[PDB]
C-alpha cells in the first residue's frame, strides 16, 4: 500500500468511533484537518530526511531556510557566518491552529521560531486565568529570554493559525 | 454551474445509466449485428442525442482546479479544458455510425469505428472514483468491486468479439470455426447465422465466462488460426486480472477484525496465566473482564490517544460534563475546575 | 421426458453406460454424478465429460461458475493473511 491508504483507514476508524457517538460537525471538522496533517508528507518527511549526514543537510538547510532566519530583528549581530551557523541546526515543524506549542510547566528546550502563521500568547491568572498576551507573527523570535538567562518557559502559547515553526537546539 | 448540483447530480446519474447501456450493447452491435436492423432505428438515435446533449450541457459546467484548491468559473477556461481531453473522442462517438456503414456501400472499416463508442465507460470510472472518495463504503471493498466490474465487462466484450472471429470466414466454409462445428448434446449449429440473437450469444457468453474463470471444460474451444490467438491472449490477461482479485480480497482481510484482536489478546493472556501456574478461579474472573473489556470497546481510547494533540479538550467536553456536575461534591465549584 | 436429449444428462456415455432414461436409474448414481459435476466446476478442474448442453442450463453454469470464482478467491484470501501473520 501507500500513505493514501493509512490516511482513509485512520479516517475511516475515526469516523466509527465518532457516527457511534455522535459527536457533531465542527469538532468532526477539528479532528479531520488534524489527522489530515499528521499524514501529509510535510512531517514523515523531515523525520527520514535524517540520516543524510548533515554536511549534505547543511546545504539544504542554507538553501531553504536562510532567508527566514535572516528576516527575523532580533539576529542582527551582522556576521552571516555566525547566522549560517544557525542555519546549519534547524529542524521544522508544523502545529495547527489550537496547539499548545509552550507553557510555564515545560523548560527552555530549543528556539521556536515563527514562520507564517499567528500563534497566541497568553499567561495565566486565578480566575478564568489570562487571555491576549501577545500575537506573535512572522519574522520575529518566540521562546527566548529562557534560554537568554533562565530555564522555564512562561507566557503559555496555544498556537492560533498554521505555522511552519522552526526550531533549534 | 456547481459541481454539486441538485439536478446536475441527476443528470449525472441519468447519463450514467446511459452509458451503462452504450458499453453493454456497443460490442454486441458490432459482433452480432452486420448493420443495425429496421426495428432497432430510435434507440441508437436517442442514444445518440442523449450523449449530446450531455456534450453540450458539460460545455457548461464549472472545473474544479487540481494542483489548486479554486474551482474555476471562466466560460472560457472550462471550454479550453473539456476541448482538450474528452471532446474529440465524444463528438466522434455522437456521429451515426450505422446510417453511414448502410450509405457508404457497406464497407467494413466504418463499422470498426464503432469502437469509438466504448469511451463512454469513463463514466463508470468517475463513478467508482465518487464511491471510493466517499466514506460510508471502505476502500478496499470499493476496488474490489471495481475490479469485479471489469472483469464481467471484459469478458462480456471478449464473447462479442469471440463471436465476431467466426463471421469472418466465408459462409460456405463454416465448419470450420468455433461455431458451426458445435454438436452440443443433440442440436447441431449448422447454419449459425440462422439462429435466434439469444442461443448465440448464450453460448458466445458461455464459452468466454467458464474460460475466465479457469474451468475450460472443452465443449465450446478455438478451432480457426484466429481464434487460437485470440484466446492466449484473453486467457493471458485474465491471469493477471485474476491475480489482483486474489490480492485484493488478501489485503482487505489482511487489515483485521475485532474478533481477531480479542483471539490475539486472549492467546497472550492464556499462555502468561499459564506459565504463571494462577488459580482457575482467577484465570475465569480475568477472563471475564477481558471479554466485557473487548465487548465495551474498549480499544478506542488508544486509537484516540494516538496524536489527536489536544483537540480532545471539547470531545471530553462534550462527552463526559453530563455526569459531571451532577455529583453531589462539585456543587458551587468553578468551571475551569470542572474542565480540567 | 421425450426430449431427454439435449440436457445435461440423457445425453452422457460415461463407459459403456448410457444415461438413456434418466427418470429410472436410482436416486444415489443420479446424485453423485450431478455433484461430481458439482465439485469438478468448484475446484475449477472441469474435466469435460459432463456440461451444460441447454440454454437454461449454460446460464446457471455462468452464475455458478461466477460465485464460485469470488469464493475461491476468499478462501485463498483468508489462508494467505492467517499465514502470514
Ligand atoms: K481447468
Amino acid at each position: 500500500g501507500s500513505n493514501t491508504e493509512r490516511f482513509r483507514d485512520k479516517m475511516n476508524d475515526l469516523i466509527s468511533f465518532m457516527n457511534r457517538k455522535k459527536l457533531g460537525r465542527d469538532l468532526r471538522s477539528q479532528i479531520t484537518g488534524h489527522v489530515r496533517l499528521q499524514y501529509d508528507s510535510h512531517y514523515t518527511d523531515t523525520v527520514m530526511l535524517q540520516d543524510i549526514p548533515a554536511s549534505i543537510r547543511a546545504k539544504i538547510a542554507q538553501l531553504l531556510y536562510l532567508p527566514y532566519i535572516k528576516k527575523v530583528p532580533l539576529f542582527k549581530g551582522c556576521s552571516t557566518e555566525f547566522i549560517n551557523q544557525i542555519v546549519i541546526r534547524l529542524h521544522e515543524e508544523y502545529f495547527l491552529p489550537g496547539e499548545v506549542i509552550t507553557e510555564q510547566g515545560n523548560v527552555v528546550d530549543h528556539l521556536y521560531f515563527v514562520c507564517e502563521g499567528l500563534l497566541e500568547a497568553l499567561v495565566t491568572k486565578t480566575d478564568g486565568s489570562e487571555e491576549s498576551v501577545t500575537l506573535l507573527g512572522p519574522h520575529t523570535s518566540f521562546g527566548d529570554i529562557s534560554i537568554i538567562c533562565n530555564i522555564s518557559q512562561p507566557f503559555t502559547v496555544r498556537v492560533c493559525e498554521l505555522c511552519h515553526l522552526l526550531r533549534l537546539d | 454551474i456547481h459541481p454539486k448540483n441538485r439536478w446536475y447530480k441527476a443528470w449525472e446519474m441519468f447519463i450514467l445509466v446511459w452509458a451503462i447501456y452504450s458499453s453493454l450493447f456497443t460490442p454486441m452491435e458490432f459482433g452480432f449485428f452486420r448493420g443495425l436492423p429496421e426495428r432497432l432505428f430510435v434507440l441508437d438515435i436517442v442514444g445518440q442525442i442523449a450523449f449530446l446533449v450531455d456534450i453540450v450541457l458539460q460545455f457548461f459546467v464549472a472545473y474544479r482546479d487540481t494542483q489548486t484548491y479554486r474551482t474555476v468559473y471562466k466560460p472560457t477556461r472550462i471550454a479550453f479544458r473539456y476541448l482538450k481531453s474528452h471532446f474529440l473522442m465524444d463528438f466522434i462517438g455522437c456521429f451515426p455510425w450505422d446510417l453511414i456503414y448502410k450509405a457508404s456501400g457497406k464497407h467494413e472499416l466504418v463499422r470498426y469505428l464503432l469502437w469509438i463508442r466504448l469511451f463512454r465507460v469513463r463514466k463508470v470510472v468517475e463513478f467508482f472514483q465518487r464511491l471510493e472518495k466517499d466514506t460510508r463504503i471502505n476502500y478496499l471493498f470499493t476496488r474490489i468491486l471495481k475490479l469485479l466490474f471489469v472483469e464481467v465487462y471484459c469478458t462480456h466484450t471478449a464473447a462479442c468479439i469471440f463471436y465476431y472471429l467466426a463471421t469472418t470466414l466465408p459462409p460456405e466454409n463454416e465448419g470450420y470455426t468455433w461455431i458451426g462445428s458445435l454438436k452440443l448434446g443433440d442440436y447441431s449449429y449448422e447454419n449459425f447465422r440462422e439462429i435466434d440473437l439469444w442461443k448465440r450469444y448464450t453460448t458466445a457468453l458461455y464459452f468466454a465466462i467458464v474460460t475466465m474463470a479457469t474451468v475450460g471444460y472443452g465443449d465450446i474451444h478455438a478451432v480457426n488460426l484466429r481464434e487460437m490467438i485470440f484466446v492466449m491472449i484473453y486467457v493471458s490477461f485474465d491471469m493477471v486480472l485474476g491475480a489482483y482479485l486474489i490480492g485484493n480480497i488478501t489485503a482487505l482481510i489482511v487489515k483485521g477484525s475485532n474478533t481477531e484482536r480479542f483471539r490475539d489478546k486472549m492467546n497472550d493472556l492464556i499462555s502468561f496465566m499459564n506459565r504463571k501456574k494462577l488459580g482457575r478461579d482467577l484465570r475465569s474472573q480475568i477472563t471475564g473482564h477481558v471479554r466485557l473489556q473487548y465487548d465495551s470497546h474498549y480499544t478506542d481510547t488508544v486509537m484516540l490517544q494516538d496524536i489527536p494533540a489536544s483537540i480532545r479538550a471539547k470531545i471530553a467536553q462534550l462527552l463526559y460534563l453530563p455526569y459531571i456536575k451532577k455529583v453531589p461534591l462539585f456543587k458551587g465549584c468553578s468551571t475551569e475546575f470542572i474542565n480540567q
